[PDB]
RNA sequence: ACUUCCAAUCAGUGAAAUUAACCUUCCCGUGAAGAGGCGGGAAUAAAAAAAUAAGACGAGAAGACCCUAUGGAGCUUUAAUUA
RNA sequence: ACAAACUCCUAGCCCAAUACCGGACUAAUCUAUUGAAACAUAGAAGCAAUAAUGUUAAUAUGAGUAACAAGAAGCCUUUCUCCUCGCACACGCUUACAUCAGUAACUAAUAAUAUACUGAUAAUUAACAACCAAUAAACCAAAACAACACUAAAACGUUUAUUAAUUACAUUGUUAACCCAACACAGGAGUGCACCAAGGAAAGAUUAAAAGAAGUAAAAGGAACUCGGCAAACACAAACCCCGCCUG
RNA sequence: ACCAAAGCUAGCUCAACAACAAAUACAAAAAUACACCAAAAUAAAAUAAAACAUUCACCUAACAUUAAAGUAUAGGAGAUAGAAAUUUUUAUCCUGACGCUAUAGAGAUAGUACCGUAAGGGAAAGAUGAAAGAAUAAAAGUAAAAAAAAGCAAAGAUUACCCCUUCUACCUUUUGCAUAAUGGUUUAACCAGAAAAAAUCUAACAAAGAGAACUUUAGCUAGAUACCCCGAAACCAGACGAGCUACCCAUGAGCAGUUUAAAAGAACCAACUCAUCUAUGUGGCAAAAUAGUGAGAAGACUUGUAGGUAGAGGUGAAAAGCCUAACGAGCCUGGUGAUAGCUGGUUGUCCGAGAAAGAAUUUUAGUUCAACCUUAAAAAUACCCCAAAAACCCUAAAUUCCA
């Protein structure tokens, strides 16, 4: 009983319908399409990982310069943001810097403000005074 | 073999709707295992492309090439197709549409070289394709001007967006 | 040397597409006047001096009738007549080749 | 110096080894220890035709050298078994 | 501050891997029953190629690159311009030869046209050449322009006798441009007469780069070159060694 | 749009059953004249024994089938080889196919073309229809439709092709490969894991089980689970080869001139023969040539036709030369799927768990044991581990052993 595989058209389809777009012989020969299509779906894979980093570093590019033009640093920026009890996200901050300027230089005000309240606190060399916005809340 | 392009003459068309525009005579025409090879007739092939019937005689008329005998003669056997068992009125009014070879079946033979070692030569024939369309050949396209470019640029300044923004 | 890689078809279309590599346009092509077929500027009519040709050759070979062999050649002036010509003074004391064509108008009298 | 065959341009006919894919730069480092592909820098419209051979550890022959198979063979004798 | 596969967070089908070893499914065939258009349970196997300097077929690249050919003019076979392996037979090839016709494409390494492609028709005629008796007996005495010799001691038959069907005309070879080298090969090929009386064309068209091949000439110098006076010369001669004695 | 692509038939596998007439062995295809006929001597080796000498099934014969039995025996008592006594078997009829469809199946449309002097090798291909007494556009390669700074050619993406940013082709092979290690132009079709002793799993019946012979202290009987592909140089038997070349045996044929008393292995120099030296040529004009230049040129000279010697051999003015474009031993067909501890390859997806060298070895390119490990099972303690304890002169980090 010999057999032969009949159906060989669709499975060289199914590697190839990925292949399309190449350049070159690879869009054409089926060597040539199944190697490349590998490489392309590996680096598919590594982009997924790599594109969380790429956005996170284009978010605090965009707040560094959303925070330089009122004057104040990234990291001043952030921590004060955070020491003030105020959590958000990098993406949420980066685009309040584009489409609600005002709202942004509200949280530039306050984070400055909060960190000279700092400076003001721990040059001071006294316990007694709170900062308005120096009080921590807990939560009820 | 394949057998296409002479049958793109036995199309028949429903008759016209009253005062549309006259859709103008297409005539296509082939000629099957010439001698020549498939890329020297390209070259010849190349010149004529959106001529006219006239021009493209002229040109073909004086030049060397061994394929300029052969697509003259196929240029004429269109150009009577096109008055005869078409209709067309005013002979002289046809444009080269689309003008192009494709590659014949091919002949072996041996080639002998020294030290009994043989290559193996191809003997060459090709077809020549040639489509006639009915008008005053078409407009040939300027280049680009300042004025165009800079509203090239222009349009894409702004099509920008804010990326990843929203 | 032997290539190292074949080349893609993209690099051949490269080259052999070329600007140079194509066949010019000629310019310099008209009609002649006569027969009104195509010639270039600087060439003579190809149909022109085909009917040309044709009567030299066909003169000559009745000038060949007139001479007797290989080696014997006419010392007079040569002159050509036509059905219906009788020569002229000047034209007497040379050697005369008859013909039935009645004279060409391309072909003068002179 | 000059002629002739090649030669280069026009017209016919039309092979060969070779070739993972190539969208096929230079420098200095690095690295399976000598990089067009890595790192840090440089330089850089796009294609032809003509040349020169520095590189592609260039192309040709599963190195004739060397060593290793409980691989072969030819030659010589006090190798061992012997018609 | 920025920085991971680490750890949180929101959802899950819930945690890497070469040799070897376990599991779950399924592509394509065929056979049992179903199924009706692609079928689902079983049973079976020539049961699944991106890799063997894999095998066959076909296509590219190198590449329209390397390389190939036809002396001039005319009235179309007539003159010219040049170079010289020519005609027979033997062997061997087998119709490639002859006439008329056709060549789009096949053969020619291109064309023109055709001794070499295709079709039809014909053809070399025997006195030359092949085929073509035996047995007895005499005969020591070279060919060599052959007188006579030489050493190496020389191929070849006449005549006498005994019988030999006896009787027109047997049968067979008779073309060629040819054969052996894969080729319509710068090569290999015996013999008799020839040096032309016979055979043939070294250039498809240009342009006049380099580099290559072949040839010619060169001021003064004449081996200073280089392993070597190799190659080339308006030279062509002398001498000395080593090794073999010598021709082979 | 070209080039191409598709059919189902020709026939095959495997198995049952059981046109004369003439002409020919003259140099086959030639009617015809004196002879002769006719003949026979063990199979060898490749290979197993991890070498190799004794030994190595099958290869000739028939004897079959179920057993006795892989038992008695025979063996460098190694590798392996291997009976018989004695037992079993019902008739024919009843043919087909979980066999191939044109790279398959015969080598086959054929032993033909073609390749070889010769023995011998040995192909490729066919596809419309009732009727031709009717005329799908899907592989690679190309065309429609040259190409614009940048870089394994993609990916993340973007309004947007690029431009940005991130990435050392793939196999094989190794301690380690982007390697400048091997392999591949590309497409299509072909192209490589076979065994049932022991075991596990699922069932039958059970002190028994098997449709005969056997095995049985839960066993027996049945099913299912298993172990590749391509490569030498070689060696042995029998054929075919001396139209090349080596040497002979027949029978023929050449050698002009010039010099010399001379045909004297004397001079000079042609035809003819060789092959010195240089340059071209190197997939050539040529699987050894062409141009110049050279040696010999009445002799151990060249050359024609026809015989002869054949591979454990022939022939050799020995070069281990030559014996039909590869001779330290010809070519062909068998043995022959020779044998390769050595390269090179080995085809679907997805999950579990996962290895680094202690011994011996003609062994160190390999095997076979231990240890680690994987898959099943049965159990009880396992690592960690405080005192206490382990040598005598000096002797650190630390081990061993245990609640
Ligand atoms: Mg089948
Ligand atoms: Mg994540
Ligand atoms: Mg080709
Ligand atoms: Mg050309
Ligand atoms: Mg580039
Ligand atoms: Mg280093
Ligand atoms: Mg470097
Ligand atoms: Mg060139
Ligand atoms: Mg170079
Ligand atoms: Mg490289
Ligand atoms: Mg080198
Ligand atoms: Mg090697
Ligand atoms: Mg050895
Ligand atoms: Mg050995
Ligand atoms: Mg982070
Ligand atoms: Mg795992
Ligand atoms: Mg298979
Ligand atoms: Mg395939
Ligand atoms: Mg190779
Ligand atoms: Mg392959
Ligand atoms: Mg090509
Ligand atoms: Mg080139
Ligand atoms: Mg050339
Ligand atoms: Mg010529
Ligand atoms: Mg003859
Ligand atoms: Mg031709
Ligand atoms: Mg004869
Ligand atoms: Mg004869
Ligand atoms: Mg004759
Ligand atoms: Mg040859
Ligand atoms: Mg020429
Ligand atoms: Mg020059
Ligand atoms: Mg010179
Ligand atoms: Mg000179
Ligand atoms: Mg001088
Ligand atoms: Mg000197
Ligand atoms: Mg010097
Ligand atoms: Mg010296
Ligand atoms: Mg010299
Ligand atoms: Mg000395
Ligand atoms: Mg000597
Ligand atoms: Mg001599
Ligand atoms: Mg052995
Ligand atoms: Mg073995
Ligand atoms: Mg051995
Ligand atoms: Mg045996
Ligand atoms: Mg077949
Ligand atoms: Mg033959
Ligand atoms: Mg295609
Ligand atoms: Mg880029
Ligand atoms: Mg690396
Ligand atoms: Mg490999
Ligand atoms: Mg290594
Ligand atoms: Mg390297
Ligand atoms: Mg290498
Ligand atoms: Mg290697
Ligand atoms: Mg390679
Ligand atoms: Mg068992
Ligand atoms: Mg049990
Ligand atoms: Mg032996
Ligand atoms: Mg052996
Ligand atoms: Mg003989
Ligand atoms: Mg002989
Ligand atoms: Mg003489
Ligand atoms: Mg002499
Ligand atoms: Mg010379
Ligand atoms: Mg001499
Ligand atoms: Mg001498
Ligand atoms: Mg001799
Ligand atoms: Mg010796
Ligand atoms: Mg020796
Ligand atoms: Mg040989
Ligand atoms: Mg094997
Ligand atoms: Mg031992
Ligand atoms: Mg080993
Ligand atoms: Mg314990
Ligand atoms: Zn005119």
């Amino acid at each position: 009983l010999r057999s032969r595989v009949t159906d060989r058209y669709w499975r060289v389809q199914e590697v190839l319908k990925h292949a399309r777009h190449f350049r070159g012989r690879k869009n054409r020969c089926y060597r040539l399409a199944v190697r490349a299509v590998t490489r392309a779906f590996v680096k598919c894979t590594r982009a997924r990982r790599l594109k969380k980093r790429s956005l996170r570093t284009l978010w605090i590019n965009r707040i560094t310069a959303a925070s330089q033009e009122h004057g104040l640093k990234y990291p001043a920026f952030i921590i004060n943001l955070i020491k003030c009890q105020v959590e958000l996200n990098r993406k949420v901050l980066a685009d309040l810097a584009i489409y609600e300027p005002k709202t942004f230089k509200s949280l530039a005000a306050l984070a400055k403000r909060r960190r000279e309240e700092g400076f003001a606190a721990a040059l001071g060399d006294g316990k007694e005074p709170d900062g308005i916005f120096s009080r921590v809340v807990q939560h009820r | 073999i394949s057998r296409k392009w002479e049958k793109k003459n036995k199309i028949v068309y429903p008759p016209q709707l009253p005062g549309e525009p006259r859709r103008p005579a297409e005539i296509y025409h082939c000629r099957r295992q010439i001698k020549y090879s498939k890329d020297k007739m390209w070259y010849l092939a190349k010149l004529i492309r959106g001529m006219s019937i006239d021009q493209a005689l002229a040109q073909l008329e004086f030049s060397d090439k061994k394929g300029a005998q052969i697509i003259k003669e196929v240029l004429l056997e269109a150009q009577d197709m096109a008055v005869r068992d078409h209709n067309v009125e005013f002979r002289s009014n046809l444009y080269v549409a689309e003008s192009t070879s494709g590659r014949g079946q091919y002949l072996k033979r041996i080639r002998y070289h020294g030290r009994g070692r043989f290559g193996i030569m191809e003997k060459v024939f090709c077809h020549y394709f040639v489509k006639l369309v009915e008008g005053p050949p078409p407009p040939r396209e300027a280049p680009k001007t300042a004025v165009a470019h800079a509203r090239e640029y222009i349009q894409e300044l702004r099509n920008r967006t804010i990326t990843h923004a929203l | 040397a032997a290539p190292k890689n074949r080349r893609s078809i993209e690099v051949n279309r490269c080259r052999r597409r070329n600007p140079q590599k194509l066949i010019k346009v000629k310019n310099n092509i008209d009609v002649c006047p006569e027969c009104g077929h195509l010639k270039q500027k600087h060439i003579l009519c190809g149909y022109c001096y085909e009917k040309v040709r044709k009567e030299t050759a066909e003169i000559r070979r009745q000038m060949g009738k007139q001479e007797g062999g290989p080696f014997r050649a006419p010392t007079t002036e040569t002159v050509v007549l036509y059905s219906g010509e009788t020569p002229s003074e000047q034209d007497q004391g040379k050697r005369i080749i008859e013909r039935e064509r009645k004279r060409p108008s391309w072909f003068t009298q002179n």
